[PDB]
């Protein structure tokens, strides 16, 4: 059975710093634990499941390398994404009551 | 879809009816079979003592050679006289 | 006048038929195939044009070598008139000498 | 009539190579001809001029219309602008003035008016590419 | 257990590898099942669209044999005498019914007989191109590296619906080592669709990846061609076809 | 890379988006229109409106400049004058040192086309590759080199390096084999026997100061003295050399390979060496 379609639109959470610090602890401790080397495979697998896993957010292959520290991880789950259509967008961004929009698709 | 099996070269070799008329001449003589032997080992079905010239072959080698590729000495022999008359 | 006067009827191209979906499959034969064969062996036309290419003269000089003993006898005159009349005009006219 | 042998070696070593052979280590440097192998680690730069398969530094001499003189630093890799710009800097004591250049950024090139191949080659070994 | 790949071939000192997801088609959720290592001078090249242009128009028209044809004014029939006098007609002059004048005359600038438009690119440059598309699609993330093409069963219906629920586009190319030994259940299910097409390795072409909009590779697919497009950098120039026997070359 | 980066913020490159280069295609000008149109840049009336205009070179029935110069003998013979490709010093030297000629084992005509150092076109009646004496300052590899023409510098170089140069003949036939052996062995012929020098170049491979595969090696030592007093080195004696074995040798002058002999054939799809045993064959294979 196919699970139903998942929606792109993405929030970052609120407890963030706090989340992907547990993961970090989980998976490599050290001070200035934003600078911790993504660079074995096994532990940027392991990282970056985790917080796909909890997120329901993961990083694309274009984004997977430059992906190579726990600041970058940081960086892309904080910048947030929106899957609204653009019919939405444009209803949404406050139109003017003489401007109409409408869709015939 | 799914695509068709790749190309292969036709593996092995391959020998041509001689009885064929439309089988071009060039792959019945003993230079395809040679060719053939080179390309795909004791697999071409050969015979390789074929390779070698035969006796009647050999002898128009050596007829041919001794015509027209004088030996060491007889070139040695033909300068010689040639500075001593320039000289 | 020479304007149809109703739509031609639509035509329905399926971008998705087998032909268009795998065509360009195998021309990297030879790159990506230990160059058993090349790309130029994919080609399926005439035999004295796969692989090659020429001007008119050529074609009809290499068409002549190639498959003119088996050609028929009024299209053997016409490619040997062709022939003739290519070699006059390539080889004495033309705006550049 | 037919003898078979196993003295495959000698024609082992006529079959030739389709990969150029990786140049072999030297105990000084440059070597007798000139060649001088890339600096290990890449030097930090904003650029990287790779070297071409035969292990030379891609700066090649071109001529157009039989007066035109060129020289191209052809693999490129990363800010090509401030390739152009080190290379402006470099060559205008030289020429006198700053040198005419197009900096080719889809190729990944860098085009300047004029022959200064052999110049170009020595500073860019210098700078370790 | 992550399925993790590293590059075998070396990788120049001053580039890092692309990195991928390695997925698998076993499940609707196994989005990541491990991590690959991509050579970054295959999948990180420079997007050089002018070649991706001309490979494309050369892989659509080497093969065209335009079978178009026109009768001159000398292969149209009759037409030798001549239709009338020069002079005292009071008509045009002419010298046969068949000139490209007339009505059912000749074509005098026609196609002509069939004609090949065959030429060659560099093979290296073909390989960049392919190298080009590879990495086109890695950057647009329309590429998806799997573990093998295995499904769990043969029926159309899942591969779309996996691929409606992953996200992937209307047209998918997926892509096997070999042609023999592609999955019988991957081969029951792309043999019944029309967008979703498999291909073996040495099938892969610009014009195709082009066509579909996402491209799905297997990790031996993905170090085949690694292997085969890096070679043609640091390659000689060719002594004599590579089919002849080399000292390296299989 | 930024590039890629911009690949990804724009939409899918598919075929509705391909572009050629700006500038690789010119636009094509036909003639209609105004400005192509008309005459069509043909001219007015004459022979070249009429596409008739006279043969290339003609004068308009002035003597032609290419037929009113005398002949004169500038090329007789030019398909039958031998031409032989220069390997300056210079280059074998880069060569060696990148490792695409392998100097620890005796260098030939095979192992420079390997090597990809020179290209050789026996149908283009090269006839193999002549030592240049450039670049001999700076030469300093010690090779075993097996060349057709060799200056009296180049030879000079080679020897105060410890090295060793042998010019040796090869016939057309004999060149194009061992430029190109692995096509020779697809051919399935058994391997001919090098054929001997032409007697015009006879003197010049019987020569020792030459340094000729057919001279007597008895006077080798002078002439490598003699050359070694010229440009003012030291002889090295190589009989004391590790690779003196190397150095001396030298493949027999009917062979064309160093291992391989005259009427062998190469089996390369099963890794044989088919040697034939009748006597007659012997004999001629041996002659
Ligand atoms: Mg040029
Ligand atoms: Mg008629
Ligand atoms: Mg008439
Ligand atoms: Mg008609
Ligand atoms: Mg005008
Ligand atoms: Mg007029
Ligand atoms: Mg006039
Ligand atoms: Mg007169």
């Amino acid at each position: 059975v196919c699970p139903p379609l998942r929606s792109r639109a993405y929030t970052p959470p609120e407890d963030l710093q706090s989340r992907l610090e547990s993961y970090v602890k989980e998976v490599f401790l050290p001070s200035n634990w934003q600078d911790i080397s993504l660079e074995d495979s096994r532990l940027k697998f392991n990282l970056l499941a985790h917080l796909a896993d909890d997120l329901g957010h993961v990083v694309p292959n274009s984004r997977l390398h430059q992906m190579c520290r726990v600041r970058d991880v940081l960086d892309f789950y904080n910048v947030p994404i929106q899957d609204r259509s653009k019919f939405d967008e444009l209803s949404a961004s406050n139109l003017p009551p003489n401007l109409k929009i409408t869709w015939s698709y | 879809y799914r695509a068709r099996p790749p190309p292969r070269r036709r593996p092995g070799p391959r020998w041509p009816d001689p009885e064929d008329l439309l089988t071009p001449r060039w792959q019945l003589g003993p230079r395809y079979a040679a060719k053939q032997f080179a390309r795909y080992g004791a697999a071409s079905g050969v015979v390789p003592g074929s390779l070698w010239p035969s006796p009647e072959q050999l002898r128009e080698l050596e007829a041919e050679e001794r015509e027209w590729y004088p030996s060491l000495a007889t070139m040695q022999e033909s300068l010689r006289v040639k500075q001593l008359a320039e000289e | 006048i020479g304007i149809r006067l109703t739509l031609p009827p639509p035509k329905v191209v399926d971008r998705w038929n087998e032909k268009r979906a795998m065509f360009g499959v195998y021309d990297n034969i030879g790159i990506l195939g230990n160059f058993e064969k090349h790309p130029k062996e994919l080609i399926r036309g005439p035999i004295w044009l796969r692989g090659w290419k020429g001007n008119e003269l050529q074609r009809c000089i290499r068409k002549r070598k190639m498959v003119g003993s088996r050609m028929f006898a009024d299209d053997l005159h016409n490619l040997n008139k062709r022939i003739r009349y290519l070699y006059k005009h390539f080889n004495r006219h033309g705006k550049f000498r | 009539f037919v003898e078979s042998v196993d003295e495959y070696q000698f024609v082992e070593r006529l079959l030739p190579a389709t990969r150029i052979p990786d140049p072999p280590k030297h105990e000084h440097y440059p070597t007798p001809s000139g060649w001088q192998p890339p600096r290990d680690p890449p030097p930090n730069l904003p650029y990287f001029v790779r070297r071409s398969r035969m292990h030379n530094i891609p700066v090649y001499k071109d001529i157009t219309h039989g007066n035109r003189q060129m020289t191209v630093i052809r693999k490129v890799e990363g800010d090509i602008w401030a390739l152009q710009k080190d290379v402006e800097d470099f060559l205008s004591p030289l020429l006198g003035k700053t040198p005419v250049t197009q900096v080719n950024e889809v190729t990944g090139t860098l085009r300047i008016k004029g022959y200064f191949d052999q110049e170009l080659k020595a500073w860019l070994l210098e700078k370790g590419f | 257990e992550p399925v993790l790949r590293k590059v075998e071939l070396p990788v120049p000192t001053h580039r890092r590898p692309v990195q991928a997801w390695v997925e698998s088609l076993r499940g609707f959720e196994q989005e990541r099942v491990g991590l690959a290592d991509l050579h970054p001078d295959v999948f990180a090249t420079a997007p050089r669209l002018d070649i991706l242009h001309q490979v494309a128009m050369w892989q659509k028209n080497f093969k065209r044999i335009s079978y178009a044809k026109t009768k001159t004014r000398a292969e149209v029939r009759g037409g030798g005498r001549k239709p009338w006098p020069q002079k005292g007609t009071g008509r045009a002059r002419h010298g046969s019914i068949r000139s490209p004048l007339w009505r059912g005359g000749g074509v005098a600038h026609g196609p002509r007989g069939p004609t090949s438009y065959y030429y060659m690119l560099p093979m290296k440059v073909r390989a960049l191109g392919l190298k080009v598309a590879l990495t086109v699609k890695l950057a647009q993330d329309d590429l998806h590296i799997m573990d093998s093409l295995e499904l769990p069963t043969g029926d159309p219906q899942y591969l779309t619906e996996l691929a409606h629920y992953r996200r992937w586009g209307d047209s998918v190319l997926l892509v096997d080592l070999t042609h023999e030994e592609m999955p019988q259940s991957i081969v029951e299910a792309t043999s019944r669709l029309k967008t979703f097409n498999l291909i073996p390795a040495v099938g892969l072409n610009v014009h195709s990846m082009l066509k579909h909009q996402t491209l799905v590779l297997t990790l031996p697919t993905v170090a085949f061609l690694e292997d085969k497009l890096l070679w043609q950098d640091s390659r000689y120039r060719p002594l004599y076809p590579f089919s002849l026997p080399y000292s390296d070359f299989p | 890379a930024r590039a890629l980066d911009l690949l990804r913020g724009l939409p899918r490159v598919s075929l509705a988006n391909l572009k050629p280069n700006p500038g690789s295609k010119k636009p094509e000008r036909r003639p209609r229109g105004r400005r192509r149109g008309r005459k069509c840049g043909r001219g007015h009336k004459g022979e070249r409106q009429r596409g008739t205009r006279p043969r290339l070179g003609f004068e308009g029935g002035q003597t032609p400049f290419y037929i009113r110069i005398p002949k004169y003998g500038f090329n007789e013979g030019h398909s039958f004058r031998r031409q032989y490709k220069p390997l300056s010093l210079n280059r074998l030297q880069y060569l060696i040192d990148l490792g695409r000629v392998d100097p620890s084992q005796p260098i030939d005509l095979t192992q420079l086309v390997n090597g990809r150092g020179v290209t050789i076109q026996p149908l283009k009646r090269d006839y193999g590759v002549q030592l240049v004496e450039e670049g001999a300052d700076t030469f300093t590899a010690k090779v075993n080199i097996e060349v057709q023409l060799a200056s009296e510098l180049a030879i000079a170089a080679i020897e105060k390096n410890g090295g060793v140069v042998t010019t040796a003949f090869y016939d057309p036939r004999s060149l194009d084999i061992v430029c190109k052996p692995v096509p020779f062995f697809l051919r399935g012929q058994p391997i001919p026997k090098r054929m001997l020098p032409p007697e015009e170049l006879v003197p010049y491979y019987t020569d020792a100061k030459n340094r000729g595969y057919l001279a007597d090696p008895a006077k080798f030592p002078e002439a490598r003295l003699e050359l070694a007093r010229k440009y003012g080195y030291i002889l090295p004696d190589i009989t004391k050399d590790e690779l003196f074995k190397m150095l001396c040798t030298r493949k027999d002058p009917r062979q064309i390979f160093f291992g391989l002999a005259p009427g062998w054939v190469v089996n390369m799809a099963d890794k044989k060496i088919l040697k034939p045993t009748d006597e007659n064959l012997l004999k001629y294979y041996t002659s």
